[PDB]
């Protein structure tokens, strides 16, 4: 899914049980595989301490 | 001489700058400077969208 | 609108956006233990936000055939959180409630559900010489639930729905505090009760205080081809919990 | 950078309840996800960043 | 000054505004503070974004280019240097500056000029001190064609003499450009027929910097070389970009070869 | 400022006030002056305890640890320095600051860096002047691998380029730390499962320091070795310890040997 | 008198009728964390008289040919009491101590042990090849001992008292805080210890604040036909504890 | 420029310091502090002790 715009959506669908985890990753920004070639991981990778809040807004 | 304050670590503190050139492109970098805008880039919207009212009525 | 809320206790928080209201029992809204109304010396703990919060009691599946559901509280509690480990290592509580039932489904969809907080609930049994066994009343986490038609067993829970359970009409349950989820308006109810017991605190896994009910007063009932799994999800959260006369852990 | 003294924890994504959806549109649907720093946010000590490299000058 | 937003305490809350809520179908993204989706307390923050500034994160000097040169011509190095100043040879200071459309700057340009004897079939070796000459001719000048021709005499062109053991030669070079703002991405041509070079290439003419040795040659010879070294000073940057993705190809292009969005995972759950 | 206390006269005395008798059960040790078990003169006393602070205590430079260097790779010394930082390595600077259990301070690094040539075959040698480059990588960033990568650019790691010859070269490195102290012993674990690394190297991730030749290599080739000395400043310690008994074993531990509390004596009564 | 304390914290109490003063380690009496030297965001519980309370750990034996004890804290109290059960589920936490040492003892008896609380006190290995496994280390209420002469294992931590397991002087423990129970004047010591650490709250499982040791300084002793057995007893009370960063049961 | 008293012997005396810098961690050490407290090491009990009384009463 790396080089096609998979990459950035995860399906989620209708279950006929409950359905489990949609996903989960370990948080901690430029250092994780899904945060950091973004721009919070990108400017961060910059530096090398960060500290505060930070915030996903799904859709 | 320009008397100007120190970085300081939040729990003297001066030092003294003299410009000794005729061009003020040999002067030392600014760093003092902390301004910021981030509501450009971040709230581009025309419209004032109030953080606590949904965003689309 | 007024089909948005938002209720935060604790670290949890729940958010709808098809509602109606929010029923306060009685009108009195859950708070401390007064010094006038008191009658234990000792200092209560008061855990606050560690208690206080929304807890998630398992799902149970709203079938077409299904006749309702039951959870007695707070023993359905009894394993959640923090909750649970402050009605082991103490000899009272009191606590509040914020029930809030919650049932989305489609517009193509029918259905209405009663959602009702009996204060005090007794149930009967399915033999007169005998009083229910403890596992039939409560299931903990898990529902107990109404079956259609009379039961017949020797101390299984006397279960139609008819008589509710404690040989009153059904229809009746309605000065109790209640709304109804029906699903063509809200998908939603919200029930905050207060501490309602004739004695100031009173030990936790003793005596249940009430007995949330959810009733489908309507079938539900769609054309096929639609979900044919919609799940009702019960979430409770402690309002206002204080807890006294520490002991040693368990309930033996 | 990835140091196990000063671990940030985990992100995961649960089913509520479920996608519910009738039956003439698509049980497949998709979530998002977007990252942004919240306004209590900061850096410190720069670094260069490992995500670019050269064998040699570009001619 | 620059300093952090304080998190400020709330309690719970069961009313009918939806901070949490919001609609990303619009450029403007969620202000939402932690203080609007738990209760929090009061906290009194510190943090400075003062390393974060546009004037620390670009004010650091950074290689630009190594250019080779001899004094006797060891393998093709010549008796002087040229190279056509661009900030695109390198691939850290590049990739900074490709992160924002326009800059404006003051540089400092320093020099870090060092030298080494050549394999030589010479004996009883021994040289004077180097002096070294750093000549810079602004684009449309006299170019030189050979260690001693008459463009060395640096009659009006900007030009450094340096000598080996001295700290390294520093200047100051003013915001110097046609434009408002140097440009750091082009779209458009050169030419008005869309023919000809495409991209930041085009609008790109700096000059040329040349060096040699100043001394005549020695039996011996040497090989210098020089480094170049940018420091960015009293910057304004308009336009953000996001960073490169890619490694580069071509230091006149954006060329660029297809590449992964991110690294691996074995699954959408990982712990 | 700081002087001592005074002494102060006092007469014979047949009271039934005791100072000499004391309990030592607590931990209020005895405050007694020696005007309270002999009569003493008034002595005016401008002794100061000016050198016994913290901050001349600790404020003199001491060595940390050499790397060895070389142009040639000599026996085994490669071609850079490689040098993760901690102050465990000697048992001068170690010792001192294992008497407290928390400092925070600001270094001065000052490096000072000598070389000598090699044993080898070539001839008719000479080297111009070295130039040497000593960079600090903070941790995580990239290390290098050779002589000639990209990771000298230096593009915003910090960095040093000194010639030989002149005065040795030094810098400050503010208060750096996670904490608010530094550690100088840590009783936890790496993990929470109590595995992994114990003690203070746990806690100890301060980067690296690495160091070259920026010249190219000449044919005789050098041997350089750098030593670095850090010298505390503006320092505050906090919880004092009882110095070591014992010598150090490990770098990373505090492992030790049994050995003697203190010197023999022939007997209880000695001259 | 001035041998006479009592000190009262929840619900438990402990008097002394010998007793010499109360050391306040450092001088600072323990308090909760103040907000301008806080850096957790988000509000800490602070369980209050549910947790300050004297906890009592498992009595040792003194003999007479030991050679001390150490209990690392707060790993004795991991499985005592609701303080236990509020560093299981919080990634934070911080308190301050009042060990009470007690050790009565004839008036025939003799004796003297050195009751001292070290800060950071990171322990030897008998090998310096390897650091020691945390069996070793700690024993939680019950109290790992040291050993007159050198030991050699492997893991095993070097015991050896006349470096103390830390390689310094054993007499030079003494600007740690401390006092003595010397068994023909007082009978217990009090150290009010503050919390220590270079950051606010740390991890309680991960962390050891300081580890309490007992030396005999002087050896057990008395004339045949007295009593043989007399133990030392530490109890331990947390001071304004307070806890932050809930998260689930456990320490894996 | 701040100006204060050198390290004087018992029975001029200035210095002039200027700081040069935009850290004060790049400021010459402290050595002019000679503060102490001796009490909380010395003396960290609970109820003071009186000197001339015996300790335990």
């Amino acid at each position: 899914n790396l080089k096609t715009m998979e990459a950035y959506r995860v399906q989620v669908r209708s279950t006929d049980e409950m359905g489990g985890q949609i996903f989960g990753f370990p948080l901690q920004p430029g250092a994780s595989s899904v945060l950091q070639r973004t721009l919070l991981g990108e400017i961060l990778n910059y530096y090398t301490h960060w500290s505060g809040s930070l915030k996903l807004t799904f859709v | 001489a320009q008397v100007s304050t120190q970085k300081t670590g939040a729990h003297i503190i001066h030092y003294t700058n003299i410009n000794y050139y005729k061009d003020a492109a040999s002067n030392s970098a600014n760093r003092q400077d902390f301004t910021q805008d981030p509501s450009k880039f971040t709230e581009p919207v025309k419209d004032v969208m109030i953080k606590s009212l949904p965003a689309l009525n | 609108s007024d089909r948005v809320r938002s209720i935060t206790l604790g670290n949890s928080t729940i958010t709808t956006q098809e509602c109606a209201n929010v029923v306060v029992g009685y009108g009195v809204w859950p708070d401390y233990l007064s010094d006038e109304e008191a009658t234990a010396e000792d200092q209560p703990t008061q855990p606050d936000v560690a208690t206080c919060r929304f807890y998630t009691l398992n799902s149970v599946k709203w079938e077409m055939q299904s006749a309702g559901w039951w959870w007695k509280f707070p023993d359905a509690l009894s394993e959640m959180g923090l909750f649970g480990q402050n009605m082991q290592y103490h000899y009272l509580g009191r606590s509040g409630y914020t029930i809030h039932v919650q049932c989305n489904a489609s517009k193509f969809h029918q259905g209405c559900l009663l959602v009702v907080c009996v204060p005090e609930a007794e149930m009967g049994c399915t033999n007169a010489e005998n009083a229910p066994t403890y596992g039939d009343l409560c299931g903990g986490e898990t529902a107990k639930q109404f079956e259609q038609n009379a039961v017949t067993g020797e101390t299984a829970v006397q279960t139609a729905v008819c008589n509710a359970g404690m040989g009153v009409g059904v229809g009746n349950l309605t000065i109790y505090p209640h709304q109804w989820i029906n699903l063509r308006t809200n998908n939603s109810a919200t029930i905050v009760m207060p501490y309602i017991n004739s004695v100031p605190m009173d030990n936790m896994f003793r005596h249940n205080n009430f007995t949330l009910m959810i009733i489908p007063f309507a079938p539900l009932d769609y054309v096929t081809g639609a979900s044919s799994y919609i799940p009702i999800t019960v979430t409770v959260a402690p309002m206002s919990a204080e807890y006294n006369g520490l002991r040693l852990a368990g309930h033996q | 950078v990835d140091d196990k003294y000063t671990a940030s924890g985990f992100i995961s994504c649960w089913y509520q309840t479920n996608v519910i959806v009738p039956a003439e549109a698509q049980k497949s649907c998709y979530i998002m996800c977007f990252v942004s720093a919240c306004n209590d946010f900061s850096v410190r000590m720069l670094r260069d960043t490992q995500f670019i490299k050269q064998d040699t000058f570009y001619q | 000054m620059g300093r952090v937003a304080d998190t400020i305490a709330r309690g719970p809350s069961n009313s009918e505004q939806i901070p949490a809520l919001t609609a990303v179908e619009t450029g403007h993204t969620s202000q939402v503070d932690p203080s609007d989706t738990m209760q929090t307390r009061h906290v009194h923050n510190y943090h400075s974004r003062s390393e974060s500034s546009i004037e620390n994160f670009l004010c650091r000097s950074a290689c630009v280019i190594y250019i080779k040169y001899s004094s006797a011509e060891s393998n093709n190095l010549k008796r002087y240097a040229e190279w056509v100043i661009n900030t695109r040879q390198v691939a850290q200071l590049r990739r900074k500056m490709e992160m924002f459309t326009y800059i404006r700057c003051d540089m400092e340009l320093t020099f870090v000029i060092t030298s080494h004897q050549e394999m030589s079939t010479a004996t009883n070796s021994d040289v004077p001190v180097q002096t070294h000459q750093i000549m810079y001719v602004p684009p449309g000048g006299p170019v030189p064609t050979s260690v001693n021709d008459y463009v060395w005499q640096t009659s009006t062109n900007p030009s450094i003499f340096w000598t080996e053991g001295n700290a390294p030669p520093r200047m100051s070079i003013p915001f110097m450009s046609i434009g408002n703002a140097y440009t750091m991405f082009y779209d458009g041509w050169s030419n008005f027929s869309r023919d000809g070079i495409y991209g930041y290439n085009s609008l790109n003419n700096m000059g040329t910097i040349y060096a040699r040795h100043v001394n005549d040659s020695s039996p011996g010879g040497l090989t210098s070389t020089i480094r170049i070294y940018f420091k960015p000073k009293h910057v304004k940057a308009y336009v953000p970009r996001p960073p490169r993705l890619c490694q580069y190809k071509k230091a006149k292009n954006v060329n660029f070869d297809v590449e992964a969005v991110t690294t691996e995972r074995a699954s959408l759950v990982t712990t």
